[PDB]
């Protein structure tokens, strides 16, 4: 029996079959829902537009994206997006399948509770794992300690982890992370007179941000070169044909990660926020965590963050022992691949929540259960 | 009257949803509701269970033997552990015999030294008589594990001489740092030019005070520049000497870049890094003296880079040697006894003096600036 | 003319007159500057704010804390909070009102020289005494000799005093105080399930370690029926709504002053450190030692901690069964009302150090009118 692996992550759901090295669909979650009237009689106009269906039509769709900062708020939305990536792409039955599941740190209780009585009462499944997207983040990357900072579209966390042990006191959790950004890059755009205003221009807006951005190695010299001379203005076109051309923003964006009062937050960058979080963990495993900093997350995709990051660790902390950054090139998959290991395992399958403990236990097993 | 507990058990499986439980005894209490709801006459609706039993039920209605000597936590680690390498535990055991680096690290080594086979797990392995294919993965990779002569001596081969080399890239700049900072401190240019500039203010401010004529200070005094503060409580003592030397003597300027390789400071406690070096440096000679009791195919695997390795931390010790020779020097030459810890406070001293020296440069630089454009506001509200 | 005394505290600077029952002015010790860049006119806005004026505006300041654990580290920001509490806190110039002052035990000697040489030099003040406050202390109870516990925002010690001398040999330090409990306190009611990101949970904790906290004459009885009482567990309700439920933490909060392996040091208690600082001093001063036994500090404000100090020290000394541990109501203000008392009397007059001694003797001066 294959299991699945559904990473249901702020951004983009990452779905597909355990065993495999990368998940076969990947869609943005996102529900469209049409603001205008319908005139056109017939042709299949449905209500609520969910998954690439909403991307593709997006101009005439408000989106609601289902998660903010990590939590999940809208649960019809949510319930629809699950729907969607069980029947439409997977086209599997939920009742022959072990779905793997993912979750953020320090989240709420009835939150685990909720999403626990929906993959059981509604999709009803044999089996299914809630675990920490950071826990498998390092479990691709094959290491079993290490500290893992986990940038998604609106939780920037950190996570440290010895011999499998996740510290719970040193976890933290930043609210910065690629929403923010995009709405910095709407604010800072309009500088040069381009207005972004609707839902529909946040995906444009999304994908200029993925496409052109990078992080600067130097903010201050990056400025000087950018003042001095125009060599690292980029075109992008428009899908109405348009072409617009961005000079200091490619840098000026991901810069809110290390410089949060940009967006006018008083807490320090994500630098610092290693930093506090390596002074929480005991003297002793601090060197195994120095030489094991993993990325995961599609907000680290920028092609500059690694070296920008070792600088600022190195800078930051005490030179003595060995500062190592593990930026795989396929991290922003790296919690799907963690689930693909973890779920073909011999021994998980005596970890399995199975119906039977549902019936005896509610909801409430995976408190006990999962960390 | 138990009319609420007198219930039909539906055929079918109904959903569990959660709330907290209060017990029997406070229920029926003489005050609370319960006593007037356990009543027969209390109004009792009777819910339809049939349309809630069609809407909220349930819509639900090998060879296991891997004969692993294991427990389940190991055999779930070691298989987290194998599955990473993302090929077959033959060429594992090949790369372990044969003495390659590229796929080894330090944490790798030390995952696998954490996950080797105990002596009852390999007694039961060497025990073992029926099929082989029939085993696990793990207790496959630890037949193939043993089946390497020496494999534990091997595995530390590869963990020393990676942690070696990873030690060594680490403290031999650090040393060459440490080395030229204090060559740098005891011969300078400028620096005793701008002692003579500091003594000489100095000597006339204190006059006609048991504090005054003196000839010399140590490099501590070099700090307390920065608690002097002027009557505007603005311009230390080393913004004034800075600002004078300025205007007259701008080979003082250029103090900082004789200084430059003292900056920074070691950043870092030698004497750690010298126990871990002759931790390193003994553990390698340990190691080669049990390859030199080990086969000749252990030791023309390693002994060259042993050898390579003991060469380049003796020429540490000897590096380390002479930063104790030149400590010496160095306490000679600020005139401290060596008894005191004249090698970090030194270095942290002189980092901290020349950070000092640094943000004095560049506020003096922003105090001309605004003058100069408080001087052109000035000119400009004259001229309109 | 009438006397000014200051405590100069870690968490709560207080200021006022001398023979005043309370002080005038108290406000945290707190230095806040403009948290985003902006500068226009707007009515001359200041610079700095310090006090209650920058607790009343903090939200656009980030503030400064100076004092770490006792000790002076920043000299500027305390330079500041100075000319705050003469000039416009109590609205005087310190020219020629003598000031007493306060220092913390163990201080280092380069600490007290440029306290004193920035009392004589910048402010120019005619006349000032460094007193530790522990002495202070003692003096709002009203005797000169005896071993005092002073637990305030910073630090805890314990000082002997000989008729009005303090030894510096046999004072001990217990490196906590009310800062440490509320990190304690925010670190246990975190573990029970709350969170405590934003300054104004920060503060509304503060007024719980204020109002709700408690010791118990025993904590092991009291842990015995900590599940079986019905008065132990309190709560708390911030203006927003949020609820604060505290049970045994209560007295889980200080009892940290009695033992310090709670939060994870080996360091001895505000009982072990007073007892292990008896035996430090010559035998004959014990008794009075033991005889005027003061505690002091905000950090003492906790409901039955005297017979809890009777109770350990009864287990730890013998001959100490029927000695009372005085606790005045008022000793919050100890320090200060002690001052009062000292500087208010007719003989300090000689003990004050005039402006030629540190003129002919340097700042040096602190070391020997001040002990
Ligand atoms: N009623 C109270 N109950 C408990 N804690 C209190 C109470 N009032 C204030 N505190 C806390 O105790 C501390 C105040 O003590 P105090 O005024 O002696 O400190 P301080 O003078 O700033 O410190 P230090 O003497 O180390 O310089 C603060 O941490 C404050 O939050
Ligand atoms: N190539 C890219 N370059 C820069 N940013 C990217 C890139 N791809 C994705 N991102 C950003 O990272 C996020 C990737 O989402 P992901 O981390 O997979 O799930 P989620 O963030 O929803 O938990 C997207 O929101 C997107 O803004
Ligand atoms: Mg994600
Ligand atoms: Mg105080």
């Amino acid at each position: 029996t294959t299991a699945l692996v559904c990473d249901n992550g702020s951004g983009l759901v990452k779905a597909g079959f355990a065993g495999d090295d990368a998940p076969r669909a990947v869609f943005p979650s996102i529900v469209g829902r049409p603001r205008h009237q319908g005139v056109m009689v017939g042709m299949g106009q449905k209500d609520s537009y969910v998954g690439d269906e909403a991307q593709s039509k997006r101009g005439i769709l408000t989106l609601k994206y289902p998660i903010e900062h990590g939590i999940i708020t809208n649960w019809d939305d949510m319930e629809k997006i699950w729907h969607h990536t069980f029947y439409n792409e997977l086209r599997v039955a939920p009742e022959e399948h072990p779905t793997l599941l993912t979750e953020a740190p320090l989240n709420p209780k009835a939150n685990r509770e909720k999403m626990t009585q929906i993959m059981f009462e509604t999709f009803n499944v044999p089996a299914m794992y809630v675990a920490i997207q950071a826990v498998l983040s390092l479990y691709a990357s094959g290491r079993t300690t290490g500290i893992v900072l986990d940038s998604g579209d609106g939780v920037t966390h950190n996570v440290p982890i010895y011999e499998g042990y996740a510290l719970p006191h040193a976890i933290m959790r930043l609210d910065l992370a690629g929403r923010d950004l995009t709405d910095y890059l709407m604010k800072i755009l309009t500088e040069r007179g381009y207005s972004f205003v609707t839902t529909a221009e946040r995906e444009i807006v999304r994908d200029i941000k993925e496409k052109l951005c990078y992080v600067a190695l130097d903010f201050e010299n990056e400025m000087a070169t950018a003042a001095s001379s125009s060599s690292l203005e980029k075109s992008y076109e428009l899908p109405d044909g348009q072409v617009i051309t961005i000079g200091n923003e490619r840098f000026r964006c991901p810069e809110t990660l290390f410089q949060p009062s940009f967006i006018g937050m008083e807490s320090a960058g994500i630098h610092e926020t290693t930093y506090n979080s390596i002074m929480k963990c005991d003297i002793d495993i601090r060197k195994d965590l120095y030489a094991n900093n993993v990325m995961s997350g599609g907000t680290t995709m920028y092609p500059g963050i690694a070296d920008r990051m070792q600088k600022e660790i190195t800078a930051l902390a005490p030179s003595t022992m060995k500062i190592k950054i593990i930026a795989p090139p396929e991290r922003k998959y790296s919690v799907w691949i963690g689930g693909s290991i973890l779920a073909s395992l011999s021994t998980f399958q005596q970890m399995w929540i199975t119906k039977q403990e549902y019936d005896e236990a509610g909801p409430s097993i995976v408190h006990r259960k999962c960390f | 009257v138990p009319s609420h507990r007198r219930v039909n058990p539906p055929t079918l499986r109904m959903k569990k949803l959660n709330w907290q439980k209060l017990p029997s005894n406070v229920a029926r209490e003489h005050n609370s509701m319960w006593a007037s709801l356990s009543s027969p006459d209390a109004e009792a609706v009777e819910p339809d269970f049939s349309s809630i039993e069609r809407l909220f039920s349930f819509p639900a209605a090998k060879e296991p033997k891997e004969i692993t000597f294991l427990d389940a936590k190991k055999s779930l680690n070691l298989n987290i552990f194998l599955k990473q390498f993302k090929c077959s535990n033959e060429e594992v055991a090949a790369m372990i015999r044969a003495g390659d680096t590229t796929k080894f690290d330090v944490e790798v080594l030390k995952q696998l030294l954490k996950l080797l086979p105990e002596k009852h797990e390999i007694e039961n392995l060497r025990a073992f008589t029926e099929e082989r294919a029939k085993l696990a993965s793990a207790d496959h990779f630890y037949l193939l594990l043993l089946a390497i002569p020496c494999y534990q001596l091997r595995i530390e081969c590869m963990l020393l001489c990676e942690g070696a080399a990873a030690v060594l890239d680490m403290v031999r700049p650090k040393a060459q740092l440490v080395l030229a900072a204090c060559e740098s401190l005891l011969t300078s240019r400028q620096l005793p030019i701008f002692c003579q500039l500091i003594l000489r203010i100095g000597n006339f401010l204190n006059y006609g005070s048991h504090t005054g004529d003196a000839d010399g200070f140590k490099i501590s005094t070099l700090l307390k520049l920065t608690e002097t503060k002027s009557q505007q409580n603005r311009v230390t003592l080393l913004h004034h000497v800075l600002e004078e030397a300025e205007k007259s003597h701008p080979d003082l300027l250029q103090l900082p870049r004789d200084l430059e390789q003292p900056s920074q400071a070691a950043g870092i406690n030698l004497e750690i890094i010298r126990s871990e070096a002759s931790s390193n440096l003994k553990k390698l000679l340990e190691t080669e003296r049990k390859v030199s009791a080990s086969v000749a195919e252990v030791q023309e695997q390693y002994t060259e880079r042993l050898q390579a390795s003991i060469s380049a931390f003796r020429a540490l010790d000897e590096l380390f040697e002479a930063i104790e020779q030149k400590q010496r020097e160095l306490a000679d030459y600020l005139c401290e006894d060596a008894q005191q810890l004249s090698l970090e406070d030194t270095f942290s001293t002189m980092k901290a003096f020349r950070d000092l020296f640094l943000r004095a440069l560049k506020e003096n630089k922003d105090r001309k600036e605004q003058a100069a454009k408080a001087e052109r506001r000035k000119q400009q509200l004259a001229e309109e």
